[PDB]
């Protein structure tokens, strides 16, 4: 030890002010540590104010601190253990483990906060990853080691769809995953581990191949800042030093803004539109760019990404949606009518669906489908006021096979099984195009609609018809 | 001595600027000499904002102010039962001190990941609507959102009341204690109030938390955070409590006079940057303890006043997105007959059937998507268009099953009460009975079940399960009854 | 007989339909530039009220 | 021997005051500076340190000079109290504007004091009828309860008003106190006269009522206090004589908009639309003041100013959660000749319980709204494509709802120069039964103009057979 000591000097609510001595105040961005009755409160330094005095912010809460206080320099910013000692461990913000099963005896640790990669290193390619949903694989793929996003407003479906693609894709996948929650319910959380032993993704007497990392809403807005990056180092570690395939998956990465935003007035800055901080689109770029393939690692991303009050052109989720390769946007109105997932067929996108990609076949029954349902959003203004009767001979034909594909889009999860009491269906992508594609050419006129609401592949659809008539 | 006090630099609307008082620790109380109590909210270089917790006419500059060494807390324990007290545990009932059992702190950190186990035992509201469309369970958050004189409270108090049933027997596991917190409610609301909870003998088991309209900012603001910590007793020690929190909406609004006053720099709507945060450490105090932590839980009702029917406006966005479901009630619907005035399309249950009866979930099988096919239904009949057997049939079930659910106040009904007439509805023997009729035939019906198949009831509470035989027995006592 | 008939009152109820939902449009029309200009204001407001500290 | 203080700062209605030694009046004292006039009155507000208080004047503050020489009172604001100031008109300040002399009470009360615990509050659950039909059976008022008509400008707040005092004042056996808060001068020059005609004020025998006056021509510090000072006049009839008492203020959102005039020069920061951060809190040590207790009972009706006929406005929508019973007035149903121009679907009453009102009453309640909440519902589908659409149930119900709206209209005492018809009072029971007999369809037949500004069913039977001719 060779230690460098400050006295706190202001407390107002999650901003603390440090006063140090001369010419040794500690970089922007380093951890600083007070020793309090129950144990430790971490200050992350963010600004320089002159005078010798720096501005923190809190990563615990603030009350119970007093003026005068001694605060430590650890030297470094907060840092993190790495490695396959993480797995199947729980860990907070700070780097401590949060399952009281003991240290985590990891040979290093490393800095939450890093550069991210050059573009030099960055790494292009358009592999397909089948997940099994049909609307996803028709319409919108992912690719391997890209970045997904799923925009939803409240309660759509995003932590049950992430838990479907982690059901899915992980147990197919031979590497390490990491999952963070960010801002959102504990008891998702207890929910999450519960499930990780049961599925043995996480054997506590053995090998584990998930990281869980949390720092839910009942944190203060610092540790929901941060907590992001803390998921995301133990991710680079695998993607760089361990060089294999990592999927990481971010349980609400809108919060890491919407945190960021609770504090920036206090910070002392003049608030940007819809009250949210200046550097909001610099900071998302500063985390994003870090959660990538390169041409030494591939990070396969999930990220679940709040939209607030439905609305998709607010300053946060309309700054997001660049940063990512595939989109699937959850809808309150799909849901409503009682298709889940409730993802929207027209405004889910991918940079994938090229006939480059998926083949021509592919392409061509993606976009027939999504004429078809656009056609059919169309003329629902000559059905709700003048009725089905006033339209066209094409265009009944046209409404009738949309009704169809709207449903046909639905799909039970194996995850969402509570909610339905309908045993889940997962389904190849070789078969969801085959199926859509005898849709189109009009092989299913007779069948009824209902024989294709919440369904597998095809051969259910006519398994179910036959059922309804009996 | 300017550690242990200091001096008020200067004074007003509640705020107190104090010189001194050098060892003060961030949210202790202080004491005034003039009488008055405080709390430290910004420690700055030269000085200290103090928010009181009272009158400001008797502070002057000059004015001694003392430490307590203390973080805000209040008493805690089973003596609070029967009890109306202030933000800061005073009793304000006039019947005397409080016994405590210990003191906690008011903000307290949730239960962590680990200490928790899911929600699986029902809180049973005696509401048809709410119990077998958007159960709530033992460890839940549910919203109760809606415009002004929409039948919030209603919801909260008919849930409490409903509590006599398991609060008057023996069996400690069963029971539910009740605490209710009435945040810039006006005195004469809560008096009439307590007096219902009196004559319905409910009293004994709740816990009133008043920081009513007259009281300042910071009572306000602290009222819900310190009833969470006497909820919390039973919480820690393996009983379980209910807490509403009426209103969450005028608790942002004192937080937001607080905060401006104190001169911290206003967010959107000029609330503070942390209104999110408010709510959320607030919410998820309410939880379900593992085994380990002995099975306690504390279920919240937070209610949420909306403008306009604006439910996307910023305050009900912060807290929809905190809770584990929404109780949704409109004017309109009210209106209409239908009460309480539900919305059941945008209302949701999280937790769900993980929470709620088995006999009710059995009989509700898909109540909730079928009266969204009636929805569908009735929307399109409107182009005054003639109808088919299926479109005509599921319109006539819809809106028998919709007038099933109508309920008046104070009249919360037994688990087995609700399922016959689920039951009955959801199976379509009501579907051949006049409209006008349905409101007589839930009182003859469970006349009738009361006198001649009293069996079956019993079954049904006490197993709270149906077997292939009771579903059998009450199919048959059913049709028994449709005609005559 | 019946035919042209409702064809001259289906003509002439479109004709009343499309009259008054024409002034309903230039109503909604007023309300919606109000509402757009109140926008501006109050989020400005805001901004200018956090400009102030 | 006093303490005197020199004014250092003047910005409006703010005065900021020091003081040379030790002592410093109270937060809520009354100051005084001698004017040529006669004398400005100064409350004190704020402590700003360094010897200096924040005052807001009671007064216009023209002609101060720095240096002024400012007196301490030694404590708040006083109104005269009890029997005296009867069919008397008084001030903010608690002077008598009548040219009729001395107030010579015998007790002076400070205009500032502590709302009634909550072990003193007394609740009961007791109709007042009103002889307004859709008050009486919509949302009927509560004795000893408060009562909000909320309403944009030229609705009809006052001549409800109005027309309360002529229905429940003229025989209530209690004592009245009408407050003027932000109002028309010549409205309360009118009602001084009307009173007088009606003999609830004699200037040679016994008076009912007490006048308090700060209207809108008054400073901001004055139209935000003249509000306690009738209230305390209130609690002193209540708690002292334990009487009922009769509060009739119009306009208490003008309490409130006083507030936010002074709240920037007092620097505070602004909140939402620019009102004072502490609306809510300014608003509960008012309105808790004016109840009931065990002691006596206070019915209140409040008149409540709508700005830009926005109810979401932070002065109407806290105003809320404060009233027993509320009137909404619409100019949507103003503008088509409905008066009085309630709202009957907003408008909301605690004592509409069959428990209260009885089951009959309550279900016809009911009955009503929900027929004209059908109606509310079909709005657009009217407006743009018109009866012919409706399917048969509709065209009924509608047809219905539109006798009921008609049949909601009252004419009154009050308004007889604008209805041209004189003035109905009907009563309850009555009412009742009216609509009870409409909903039954026994008056389907009946032209709906048969039903509009008219009593009770009678008058609508009267009026078919007129037009008939
Ligand atoms: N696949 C599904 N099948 C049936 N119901 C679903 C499905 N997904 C979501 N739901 C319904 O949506 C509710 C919430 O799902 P969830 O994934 O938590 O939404 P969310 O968007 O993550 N909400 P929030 O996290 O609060 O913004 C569930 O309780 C179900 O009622
Ligand atoms: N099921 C019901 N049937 C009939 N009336 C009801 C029912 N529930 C509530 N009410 C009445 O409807 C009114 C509003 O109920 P209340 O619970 O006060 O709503 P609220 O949303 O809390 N209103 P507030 O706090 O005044 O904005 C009261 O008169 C209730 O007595
Ligand atoms: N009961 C009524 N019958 C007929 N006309 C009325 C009635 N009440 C109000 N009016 C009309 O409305 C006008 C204003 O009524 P008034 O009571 O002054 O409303 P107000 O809302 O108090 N106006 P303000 O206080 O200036 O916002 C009168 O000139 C009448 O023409
Ligand atoms: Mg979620
Ligand atoms: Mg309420
Ligand atoms: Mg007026």
């Amino acid at each position: 030890s060779t230690p460098i000591t400050g006295k706190v000097t202001a407390v107002i609510g999650a901003i603390v002010d440090v006063h140090f001595e001369q010419s040794e105040l500690p970089a922007i961005l380093n951890a600083l540590e007070i020793k309090t009755p129950q144990g430790k409160l971490v200050l992350e330094v963010a600004q320089h104010l002159g005078e010798n005095t720096v501005r923190t912010i809190a990563m615990d809460g603030t009350e119970g601190l007093v003026r005068g206080e001694k605060v430590l320099d650890t030297g470094g910013p907060i840092s993190v253990p790495v490695g396959r000692e993480t797995l199947g461990r729980i860990i907070n913000v700070i780097g401590e483990p949060i399952d009281e099963r003991g240290p985590i005896k990891s040979k290093l640790r490393k800095p939450i906060h890093a550069d991210p990669p050059s573009f030099a290193e960055q790494s292009t390619s358009a592999e397909i990853l089948e997940t099994g949903i049909k609307v996803v694989d028709l319409l919108a793929p992912y690719a391997r080691g890209g970045k997904i996003g799923l925009f939803g407003g409240a309660g759509v479906g995003k932590t049950v769809f992430i838990q479907e693609l982690i059901n899915n894709i992980a147990k197919a996948h031979g590497g390490f995953s990491v999952f963070t929650g960010v801002g959102e319910r504990t008891r998702e959380g207890n929910d999450l581990y519960r499930e990780m032993k049961e599925t043995g993704v996480i054997n506590l007497e053995g090998e584990s191949k998930v990281a869980l990392v949390f720092g839910q809403m009942n944190e203060p807005p610092g540790a929901r800042a941060r907590v992001a990056l803390t998921g995301l180092t133990i991710a680079e570690y695998f993607r760089d030093e361990e060089g294999q395939d990592v999927l990481l998956f971010i349980d609400n990465i809108f919060r890491f803004t919407q945190a960021g935003s609770e504090v920036s007035a206090l910070l002392g800055r003049i608030p940007s539109a819809v009250g949210y901080q200046p550097t909001l689109a610099t900071d998302m770029g500063l985390l994003q760019e870090r959660i990538t393939t390169t041409k030494k690692g591939s990070v396969t991303s999930v990220q679940a990404v709040y939209v607030p009050a439905d609305d998709l052109t607010d300053p946060a989720p309309a700054t997001t949606f660049a940063h990512l390769d595939a989109t699937t946007v959850l809808s309150r109105g799909i849901s409503e009518l009682g298709i889940y997932p409730a993802v929207d067929p027209l405004d889910s996108k991918s940079r994938l669906l090229d006939a480059a990609v998926v083949g021509q076949e592919h392409y061509d029954v993606a976009s027939k489908v999504q004429e078809t349902l656009q056609t059919y959003k169309s003329l629902q203004d000559i059905i709700a006021i003048l009725g089905m009767d006033e339209l066209s001979e094409q265009d009944k034909l046209t409404v009738e096979r949309a009704r169809k594909i709207q449903r046909f889009l639905s799909q039970p999860f194996a995850v969402a099984e509570v909610f339905t009491g309908i045993p889940g269906k997962l389904v190849r992508l070789k078969d969801t195009v085959a199926s859509f594609k005898a849709v189109l050419e009009g092989k299913y006129d007779n069948i009824p609609e209902h024989a294709f609401y919440m369904v597998g592949g095809i051969e259910d659809v006519v398994a179910k018809a036959e059922k309804l008539a009996a | 001595n300017l550690n242990e006090t200091g001096r008020v630099l200067a004074v007003g609307d509640g705020i107190a600027r104090v010189f001194g008082l050098n060892n003060i620790q961030a949210e202790e109380l202080v004491e005034f000499s003039s009488g008055v109590k405080g709390m430290a909210l910004n420690l700055e270089p030269g000085q200290v904002g103090i928010v009181l917790f009272g009158s400001d006419r008797l502070v002057k500059e000059g004015e001694l102010v003392k430490r307590t060494g203390n973080i805000v807390d209040v008493p805690v324990g089973p003596g609070l039962l029967g009890r109306v007290v202030d933000a800061l545990g005073n009793p304000i009932d006039g019947k005397g001190p409080i016994d405590a059992a210990g003191r906690s702190r008011a903000q307290v950190k949730a239960p962590g990941i680990l200490p928790r186990r899911s929600v699986h035992e029902p809180v049973q509201t005696g509401l048809k609507a709410v119990d077998a469309l958007v159960p709530i369970g033992r460890g839940q958050r549910e919203l109760i959102i809606g415009d002004r004189q929409t039948g919030k409270t209603a919801v909260a108090l008919d849930t409490i009341l409903n509590q006599k049933r398991w609060n008057n027997g023996s069996d400690e596991s069963k029971k539910l204690y009740c605490v209710y917190v009435a945040v810039g409610q006006k005195r004469s609301t809560v008096a009439q109030l307590v007096q219902t909870l009196e004559q319905h003998d409910a009293m004994k088991y709740s816990i009133i938390v008043a920081a009513t309209a007259s009281e300042a900012a910071p009572l306000q603001y602290l009222a819900p955070f310190t009833a969470a910590s006497i909820g919390e007793w039973f919480r820690d020690n393996g009983k379980h409590a209910l807490i509403v929190y009426d209103d969450l909406s005028k608790q942002a609004v004192a937080y937001r006079q607080l905060s401006l006053l104190l001169r911290r720099p206003p967010g959107r709507e000029a609330y503070p940057g942390d209104v999110f945060y408010l709510h959320s450490r607030l919410l998820e105090r309410a939880a379900k303890l593992s085994e380990k932590e002995g099975s306690g839980s504390l279920t919240a009702l937070p209610v949420i006043e909306t403008q306009g029917g604006d439910v996307s406006a910023y305050i009900p966005t912060n807290v929809i997105s905190i809770t584990d479901g929404q109780i949704f009630l409109e004017a309109e619907l009210f209106y209409k007959g239908i009460r309480p005035a539900i919305n059941v399309g945008l209302s949701v249950s999280r937790v769900g059937s993980a929470a709620q009866v088995k006999a009710l979930k059995q009989v509700a099988g898909s109540l909730k998507l079928f009266l969204a096919q009636y929805r569908e239904v009735a929307a399109f009949a409107q182009f005054g268009s003639d109808l088919d057997a299926s479109t005509k049939q599921t319109l006539v079930r819809g809106e028998r099953l919709t007038q099933l659910l109508k309920q008046n106040q104070y009249s919360p009904l037994a688990t087995e009460e609700q399922v016959p007439l689920i039951y009955a509805g959801v199976n379509g023997h009501l579907d051949g009975i006049e409209l006008s009729r349905i409101g007589e035939f839930e009182s003859s019906f469970l006349s009738y079940l009361k006198s001649n198949h009293n069996e079956l009831l019993t079954e049904i509470r006490e197993k709270g399960e149906l077997s292939k035989e009771l579903l059998a027995s009450l199919k048959s006592a059913t049709e028994s009854f449709v005609a005559t | 007989q019946g035919y042209a008939a409702e064809i001259s009152a289906r003509r002439n109820a479109m004709d009343n339909a499309s009259k008054n939902a024409g002034d309903m449009i230039n109503r909604y029309s007023i309300l919606y530039n109000r509402t757009r200009q109140a926008v501006i204001t109050n989020e400005l407001v805001d901004i200018i009220t956090g400009a102030s500290s």
